C-alpha cells in the first residue's frame, strides 16, 4: 500500500532560472506565484506527482499518509522549492514561513496572505529595493492602497511616512496622503462629537442634581 | 385598582336572557334542561326539542353544537369518538381548530379529578375561546405548559363548587365562597359571598356575568381590570399581548 | 487627551446619576422639567388634550 507511495516518493536546476525569470517581472497585479509555478509546470517531472497525485487524491483522508508524504517531501527537497508543487495549498500540513520564499523574489498575493499588523514596514523597505524609475513607486502605491486599512497604528503610521520615497511626483502620493489627512480629520470630529455628547449627557444629570435640590 | 361590584334553567347569547322573558314583561308559552346558541334571539321534559342520555353541550358556533353521552359518542351530526364510559357525565374543550379533553386526556392539536355518581356539573368551562386537589388552566392559544393550582391553597357540601374564565382573572362558585384569582399571577383577586339553592352562574358572551337562582337572580360585574394588568403585562416577558391591550392609558402605552 | 477626559467625565457622570437615582408625593413619576411636579398614579399620567 503505503510502500508503493514510499517508493513513488523515492522516484532543482531549472527552477532557479524560472524563480529569476519570475522575479524579472515587477508588475504589481501579475500571476500569482502560485499561478506563476503552475504556468512554468505547464510550459514544462510532475507526471509521477500526478502518479502520486492521484495516490494522493485517494488520501483525502490519510492523515497518517499525509503527513508521511510531507515528511518525506521535506526529506527530498529541491531547492526548497519542489514542495510547493507537492503542497500546492497544504502549507499547514508540514505561515510565519512562507515569506522566506514566496516573498523571496515577488508575490503580491503571499504578501496579502500573510499580511499584518507588525512586519509590516520591513516588506516595504524590501519592495523598496526594486529600484525602477516609476515602476517601483507604482508598486509601492499599489501596495499601499490594497491594505490601506491594515495600518490603524500612529506610531505606524509615522514609521511609514518617514520611509517614503524622497525622490517620488507628489501626484502619485497625492491620493494616499488626502485620505490619510481626511481620515484624520473624520476621527478627530467624531472624538470631538463624542466628548460634546459626553458634556451634553453631564450637563443634562447637573440640571437633573438642580431640580432635585429645587425638589426640597 | 380594579373595581368590582355584584329555577330550571337559564342562558344568556347576546343582550337577552331566558316563562317570562327580557328584551333590553312577556310571557311565552310554559323543561328540563336548556341550551342557547351564540344568536342573541333547548329540550324539554319530553326527552326530545321538537322545532338523548348526553351529559355534553357547548356550541361550536352559532349554530352548531357539541354532545355525547357519559356511557362517548360526540356528534357535531358529527361524530369524534367512541371509548370507554364514565359513573356520571367533561373536558369537551373544542375551538380555534383544536380539541382539548379533561379521568385520562389525548393530545388533539386539530391526568385525574375527583368525581363521584354525582360529580361536577360545569368544573371545565371557558369562554372567549378540575379536582378536589387542585385545578388546572390551560389555554390552546400545551400539556408541558400547563400549569396547575393546589386547592389547599385556595381561601376557606364543605363549599360545593360551581367555571368562569375570564380573560384577566378565572371565577369559582364554590356555594358561597365565590372567588376571582388572576389566570397567570397565581393570586386570588378578591372573593364573594352568595346568599338558598343557586341556579347557576352564567357570563355574557358578548363581557359581563349573571347568576340565576330560583330565590333571586343576581349579577357579576367587574371594572378597571385591563388598568390593573397593565403594570402586570409589562413586567413579564410577553409584550405582544401586552401591546395588543387597549383602553389604558396614552402615556402608559407610549412608555 | 480628548479621549482621557471623556472616559473620566463618562464615568464621574455615570456614577453620579447612578447614585442621585439611588438616593430617592414620593410615587414614581416623571415631574415637569420647568418647575412642576406630580404622581403619575395620581392620574397626572397620560392626561391627553394633544398633550
Amino acid at each position: 500500500s503505503k510502500f508503493l507511495f514510499n517508493y513513488y516518493l523515492a522516484k532543482w536546476s531549472i527552477l532557479g532560472d524560472f524563480i529569476k525569470e519570475y522575479k524579472d517581472d515587477f508588475a504589481y497585479d501579475k500571476t500569482d506565484i502560485t499561478n506563476f509555478i503552475h504556468i512554468k509546470l505547464k510550459h514544462s517531472f510532475s507526471k509521477y506527482y500526478e502518479k502520486c497525485e492521484n495516490l494522493k487524491s485517494e488520501n483525502e483522508k490519510d492523515d497518517e499518509f499525509i503527513n508521511f508524504t510531507f515528511d518525506e517531501i521535506s526529506k527530498i527537497d529541491k531547492e526548497h522549492i519542489l514542495t510547493l508543487l507537492f503542497f500546492p495549498n497544504e502549507l499547514t500540513n508540514w505561515s510565519e514561513e512562507l515569506l522566506k520564499i514566496y516573498l523571496s523574489f515577488n508575490d503580491f498575493r503571499s504578501v496579502e496572505k500573510y499580511i499584518g499588523k507588525q512586519n509590516l514596514v520591513a516588506v516595504m523597505k524590501q519592495y523598496l529595493d526594486i529600484s525602477s524609475l516609476n515602476y517601483s513607486v507604482e508598486l509601492v502605491t499599489n501596495l499601499l492602497q490594497r491594505n490601506f486599512e491594515l495600518l490603524d497604528d500612529t506610531d505606524i503610521q509615522l514609521k511609514i511616512l518617514e520611509t517614503i520615497p524622497s525622490v517620488f511626483p507628489v501626484q502619485t502620493i497625492s491620493e494616499l496622503l488626502l485620505k490619510v489627512l481626511i481620515k484624520y480629520q473624520e476621527k478627530k470630529e467624531e472624538s470631538n462629537l463624542r466628548k460634546c455628547l459626553l458634556k451634553n449627557q453631564i450637563s443634562i444629570s447637573d440640571e437633573l442634581s438642580r431640580n432635585f435640590d429645587s425638589q426640597g | 385598582m380594579i373595581k368590582t361590584r355584584i329555577l330550571t334553567h337559564l342562558k344568556v347569547s347576546n343582550d337577552q336572557l331566558i316563562i317570562y322573558r327580557i328584551n333590553l314583561v312577556n310571557h311565552f308559552d310554559c323543561i328540563m334542561n336548556v341550551h342557547v346558541s351564540p344568536m342573541g334571539s333547548i329540550r324539554t321534559n319530553f326527552g326530545r326539542y321538537m322545532l338523548l342520555d348526553l351529559s355534553s353541550l357547548h356550541w361550536i358556533n352559532e349554530t352548531t353544537f357539541l354532545m355525547g353521552i357519559k356511557k362517548p359518542k360526540l356528534y357535531r351530526t358529527k361524530l369524534w369518538y367512541e371509548n370507554k364510559k364514565l359513573s356520571g357525565g367533561d373536558g369537551i374543550a373544542y375551538w380555534e381548530g383544536s380539541l382539548l379533553l379533561t379521568d385520562n386526556i389525548l393530545y388533539w392539536r386539530d391526568e385525574q379529578f375527583e368525581r363521584l355518581k354525582h360529580h361536577a356539573i360545569k368544573k371545565f368551562d371557558s369562554y372567549n375561546g378540575v379536582t378536589s386537589n387542585g385545578i388546572v388552566f390551560g389555554d390552546l392559544k400545551f400539556l408541558s405548559s400547563s400549569k396547575v393550582l393546589l386547592n389547599f391553597e385556595l381561601p376557606d357540601k364543605d363549599h360545593l363548587i360551581k367555571i368562569v374564565l375570564t380573560a384577566f382573572h378565572i371565577l369559582l362558585l364554590r356555594k358561597n365562597t365565590v372567588t376571582m384569582v388572576s389566570q397567570l399571577n397565581n393570586d386570588v383577586v378578591f372573593h364573594e359571598t352568595i346568599p338558598e339553592k343557586f341556579l347557576g352562574l352564567v357570563r355574557d358572551s358578548v363581557e359581563t356575568f349573571w347568576c340565576f337562582s330560583n330565590i333571586n337572580v343576581f349579577e357579576i360585574i367587574i371594572e378597571n381590570e385591563p388598568n390593573s394588568v397593565w403594570n402586570l403585562l409589562v413586567r413579564d416577558n410577553k409584550f405582544d399581548k401586552a401591546l395588543s391591550l387597549k383602553g389604558l392609558t396614552v402615556r402608559e402605552i407610549e412608555s | 487627551k480628548l479621549i482621557e477626559s471623556y472616559d473620566k467625565e463618562l464615568k464621574e457622570k455615570n456614577k453620579k446619576l447612578k447614585n442621585t437615582i439611588n438616593s430617592d408625593l414620593d410615587i414614581p413619576v416623571v415631574f415637569f422639567k420647568c418647575g412642576h411636579i406630580y404622581h403619575q398614579h395620581c392620574l397626572n399620567e397620560e392626561e391627553d388634550t394633544l398633550e
